RNA sequence: AAAACUUUCAGCAACGGAUCUCUUGGCUCUCGCAUCGAUGAAGAACGCAGCGAAAUGCGAUACGUAAUGUGAAUUG
RNA sequence: GCGAAACCACAGCCUGGGGAACGGGCCAGGCAA
RNA sequence: UUGAGAAGCUCAGACGAGUAGGCAGGCGUGGAGGUUUGUGACGAAGCCUUGGGCGUGAGCCUGGGUCGAACAGCCUCUAGUGCAGAUCUUGGUGGAAGUAGC
RNA sequence: UUUCAAUGGCCCGUCUUGAAACACGGACCAAGGAGUCUAGCAUCUAUGCGAGUGUUUGGGUGAUGAAAACCCAUCCGCGAAGGUGGGAACGCCCUUGUGGCGUGCACCAUCGAAGAGCAUAGCUGUUGGGACCCGAAAGAUGGUGAACCAUCUAGUAGCUGGUUCCUGCCGAAGUUUCCGGAUAGCAGAAACUCAGAUCAGUUUUAUGUGUAAAAUGAGAGUU
RNA sequence: AGCUAAAUAUUGGCGAGAGACCGAUAGCGAACAAGUAGAGUGAUCGAAAGAUGAAAAGAACUUUGAAAAGAGAGUUAAAUAGUACGUGAAAUUGCUGAAAGGGAAGCAUUGGAAAUCAGUCUUACCUGGGUGAGAUCAGUAGUCUCUCGAGACUAUGCA
């Protein structure tokens, strides 16, 4: 798997810096939309509260006991193996470096200088939310925040009667390494969520079950990525005995696998992509004279009628045959 | 792709080797008003690209020009305005009339 | 390939005319001795896959266009290259303000609008 | 009957996409057989141990030469045997213990995509299977 | 065959209170805390307002007084 | 003048035959105002 | 020749009753995370209407009239989710009937 | 859309009955209204890891809901305790094709004596739990003035009545046989091996109606 | 013979924070006068009942009527919000218009008739010239962001 060795760190002023970081091994791990879905599906039922009816209180009678009283001992929280959770989150981190899966999730990053977007450690020492907006607008990531602000509708239905009043999209994600004022800088900015490197959450890297959240790493956080996830050969220093997943294939681009020389030199001939319709209609050889020539390369010369008479016809009849014919 | 930007059709192009930098991803060129010269521009810029890809750009350039043409002719003609209808003023005037 | 339908009349539910608690939405009669389910003469028809229309004509209005629902003015722009097969249906809740923006844009684009004269009024 | 995998490993729907083309555009039965087994359930694809593979290539007259063993399924190791022989193996999955053991002493491990670009027709490959009974 | 009467469909007016929207209510889970009475509790009854229908509040110091605050309203 | 409850798939000429009642609907009939 | 939603496009032939039952794909309701930089006092939801359409169908989109504050399409999550019956529960309403009658 | 003209069409559901006959249930409209929640077991599939496997008892931690997420110590559970031929796949050819020479997986025959789980989620099945919904006199405890009340109670059912949207495919059996059942059979669902192989509610030929060996067709057989 | 913290329980009491919970036949029996009216000698049992509008601006006044109420008239964005008050469905009833109407009706096909909607569009394309233009064009001059030339422009001339 060969891709983009180095990433470029952007200063506060927005200008690129000469320093660079090797792309972490996690950023090549398999990207699995089904596995992230069936893990986010579960992990999202884990902050649920139980509801039920009064046990004291048939189903069809007014003021009656509805069929199957809701019971609090229902299954609220769902178990997922850890190695399934780390895979779904290593995949979730890998898919945040692919710009296509970020646009396709609705992120307005058409002017972001580079993905994965990394800044220097000076963003962790911010204090004022004027500063974060100052930085965001020089990295041209403020389109996301201006998108989320305009997307603040009122919920549809009986949800808003239930402390669930408003809705809006998800903005950029800022992954830091040390708290010195970054968490209280960016937090009031609509949508912008700040989460530590060591406790990355699938509900924040794969919201809705969908891969590709726009993440804004910092330099100290990005450098720790080689230690929190590990590599497919070494092991994460922080996660014990954990190796990144190994994929079914190396070159995930199939059209290169197929359209390569080493295969296209040995495949047999190529048929047409669409085969023309042969014998669209049935034309009668008798009724149509042209189809007869197609089937009968003899009909050109038949002369069916032949004169086999007028040559002194030898009347043939046995006399005794006539005698037995004209009897009784 | 071919998409217009303020009365001028531009040809937008992207490459695999600029796919990781969203700001500089889409190189853009300007396609001339002369339709015949526009098509020579596409081929000499989209050359050795698949014939399918150059095929779809020419169609869009064709289909965008017809848009720009139609936008021009409609402006020339003194087409009628479309003043909308309000459900509150319609009702209030309906009731105030009946009383009158 | 012209817009030809295997049937015009809708499929009404059996006995839906007699009762009012019975809705006209087609419901399959599962009655064990139901002779109307048994396809007797003088009864009603019943939906079958044999009634499907031409796959190159399904979803096609009588004038050959397939209805396409445009919410805002962004949606009417993407029908730039299918104006000969799709017709910009304007959603029912789109206000008279954006309704004119949709019709004026679609007129120049070349696409056909199906409900272009709703809630609005012309002035010369 | 089986002509679409029940799986949702997105990369297995890319592996099948490669071997659907190979199966129908070459005259080899290795590809038609490989494609069929990419459709089989997890139950029908047994783990095949390293020792079982080591015995098969070095079987009877040995003469392993440099044939590549190919199996659709995992290749779990066998700590019960110390000296692993040189092996070229292609499989859907390995185990980190096994893949290290092949790599450390001998040849190399491959995925089904690296075998295809080397032997698209199944050229000089042993296609094995694990014990089904389980 | 028209009217009357009977019937269907439409307009209009009654009748009814579904639907839709919400909502100072219910239910559910978590969390913190330890406090009734012979110094008369819980409960009950009778009273009491510038006028209360329920309803709360209050006890002949009655829809409460003292004291500490707030600082100009109660409100049919 | 004040005013129910019961009941209610829907109806209501028979003649015969209609095989399983068939008459309360089906076919031959007349009647049918 | 552009026809790679390879889950696509294309070609050919035969076939089509159905209970018990087995399999598959869908339509619809409430709410949930994502999304449409979605819709809405220039009128949301609802409602009626012999307006126009779409689908074999479940259903859907739209015009008009009322209406007045919310709502929806898409991908997944989820369940107190779909009615013609149950001498079904509740409310409403008729014929019977201006009858029995008082 | 209303109406007319010609042709038509016995009230729906249930139950009964081969079928009906039936007997039921239905005055009308709206709303409510019935396989659900859970523990156990087995199966199929999907995923993660794989001689392993399982963080969530608990501890560490989580400044932006902190009941989430993230991390792992000591246990513990469940696992772990050779030849012959037929064979999948491949190579070498070489009169090529045909085939041979081989190497021979899974497995099966034969002679014989190189572990595949664990965990999560789903589906269908089954056993419990109020257990699809509705309906049988209760009984018991404790009270009130034989009667009556309140709870235990979601007491008891083989039975009764009901059990809610669409389309598509396949679709029986309706009964042998032993004996309420285990079989079978029919229908499927999977796994296999073959069409150069077997077959047939088949027909001939002929040997003594059966049996055995030609045509007509169909790929046939297993678990 | 005796005591003894913390770890643990908690459908009650004093408060608190939330919820993929119910949304007025639901959720408590009670969103309100809720264990309230009311029923029962009694123990016990026990409901129905939410929404005018931003503001009451809740209809002065004139008139008819014994009044109740009606008609004018007023307020309001709206009275198709008038306290029988949000939307106002179905059943059901009255009036009017229409067609039809020999012991049923009913629906289905095929039309007809009456009544009514569907949707209308030559217009554009190409070619010819003239006239003035502009620019992505200058045998042209500058700035800005990118990567020479690719854009956005500012002059200047219109070949």
């Amino acid at each position: 798997a060969a891709a983009r060795p180095t990433v470029s760190i952007y200063n506060k002023d927005g200008s690129v810096s000469s320093e660079t970081l090797a792309l972490p091994f996690v950023f090549k791990a398999p990207i699995r939309p089904d596995l992230v879905r069936s893990v986010h599906t579960a992990v999202a039922k884990n902050k649920r509260q139980p509801y039920a009816v009064s046990e004291k209180a048939g189903n069809m009678c007014r003021s009656g006991r509805m069929f199957a009283p809701t019971k609090t001992w229902r299954k609220w929280h769902v178990k997922v193996n850890q190695n399934e959770k780390r895979y779904a989150i290593a995949s979730a981190v890998a898919a945040s470096g692919v710009p296509s899966l970020l646009l396709a999730r609705g992120h307005r990053i058409e002017e972001i200088p580079e993905v994965p977007l990394v800044v220097d450690d000076a963003v962790q020492s911010f204090q004022k939310t004027k500063e974060a907006v100052a930085l965001l607008k020089e990295i041209k990531a403020y389109r996301d925040v201006i998108k989320v602000a305009n997307s603040r509708k009122l919920r549809a239905g009986k949800g808003k009667l239930r402390n669930r009043r408003h809705v809006q999209r998800r903005g950029p994600l800022v992954v830091f390494n040390e708290d010195t004022g970054i968490v209280k800088a960016f937090r009031n900015i609509p949508g912008v969520e700040i989460v530590n490197v060591r406790r990355l959450n699938l509900l924040q890297l794969a919201p809705g079950g969908h891969l590709g959240r726009f993440v804004i790493w910092t330099k100290s956080a990005f450098g720790l990525l080689d230690s929190v996830f590990g590599s497919t050969t070494e092991v994460a220093q922080l996660k014990k005995n954990y190796f990144l997943p190994e994929n079914i294939i190396s070159n995930a681009d199939v059209t290169r696998l197929i359209n390569s020389d080493e295969i296209q030199s040995i495949v047999k001939a190529a048929g047409p992509s669409r085969v023309k319709r042969a014998h669209v209609q049935k034309k009668n050889p008798l009724k149509n004279k042209a189809v007869l020539s197609r089937l009968n390369p003899y009909a050109k010369a038949y002369k069916a009628n032949v004169k086999i008479n007028s040559e002194k016809t030898p009347k043939a009849a046995g006399e005794k045959f006539l005698s037995v014919l004209h009897e009784n | 792709t071919v998409r217009e930007d303020n009365g001028k059709l531009y040809l937008y192009m992207k490459t695999i080797e600029r796919a990781h930098f969203p700001s500089k991803l889409w190189q853009r060129i300007k396609l001339s008003k002369n339709y015949a010269k526009a098509l020579e521009q596409i081929d000499q810029q989209l050359l050795y690209w698949p014939g399918r890809q150059i095929h779809r750009c020419k169609q869009r350039l064709t289909r965008l020009t017809q848009y720009l043409l139609k936008a021009r002719r409609l402006a020339l003609k003194h087409q009628p305005a479309l003043i909308p209808i309000k459900p509150k003023q319609a009702h209030r005037e309906a009731s105030r009339e009946r009383k009158a | 390939v012209n817009i030809i339908k295997k049937r015009t009349k809708p499929f009404k539910r059996h006995q839906s005319d007699r009762f009012k608690r019975v809705g006209e939405s087609w419901r399959k009669p599962r009655g064990i001795d139901s002779c109307v389910r048994r396809r007797f003469r003088g009864t009603i028809s019943m939906p079958k896959i044999g009634y499907g229309n031409n796959k190159k004509t399904r979803y096609c209005m009588p004038n050959g266009l397939k209805a396409f629902l445009v919410r805002n003015v962004s949606d009417v722009e993407l029908l730039l290259m299918h104006n000969k097969t799709y017709a910009a249906e304007i959603a029912g809740n789109v206000s008279a303000r954006k309704r004119v923006e949709i019709v004026e844009k679609a007129r120049a684009l070349g696409v056909k609008v199906t409900n272009a004269g709703a809630k609005v009024r012309s002035q010369e | 009957q089986r002509s679409k995998p029940a799986s949702e490993n997105v990369y297995l729907k890319l592996l099948v996409k490669l071997y659907r083309f190979l199966a129908r555009r070459t005259d080899s039965r290795f590809n038609k057989a490989i494609l069929k087994r990419l459709f089989q359930s997890k139950t029908n694809r047994p783990p095949i141990s390293i020792s079982k593979i080591a015995a098969l290539t070095s079987r009877k007259s040995a003469s392993s030469q440099n044939k590549t063993t190919v199996v659709v399924g995992t290749v779990t190791d066998d700590e019960r045997m110390l000296t692993v022989p040189k092996l070229s193996i292609a499989a859907l999955r390995f185990t980190k213990s096994a893949r290290a053991r092949i790599l450390k002493a001998g040849g190399e491990v491959l995925t089904l995509d690296q075998l295809a670009l080397r032997a698209p027709t199944g050229s000089n490959t042993v296609l094995v299977r694990g014990k089904k009974h389980a």
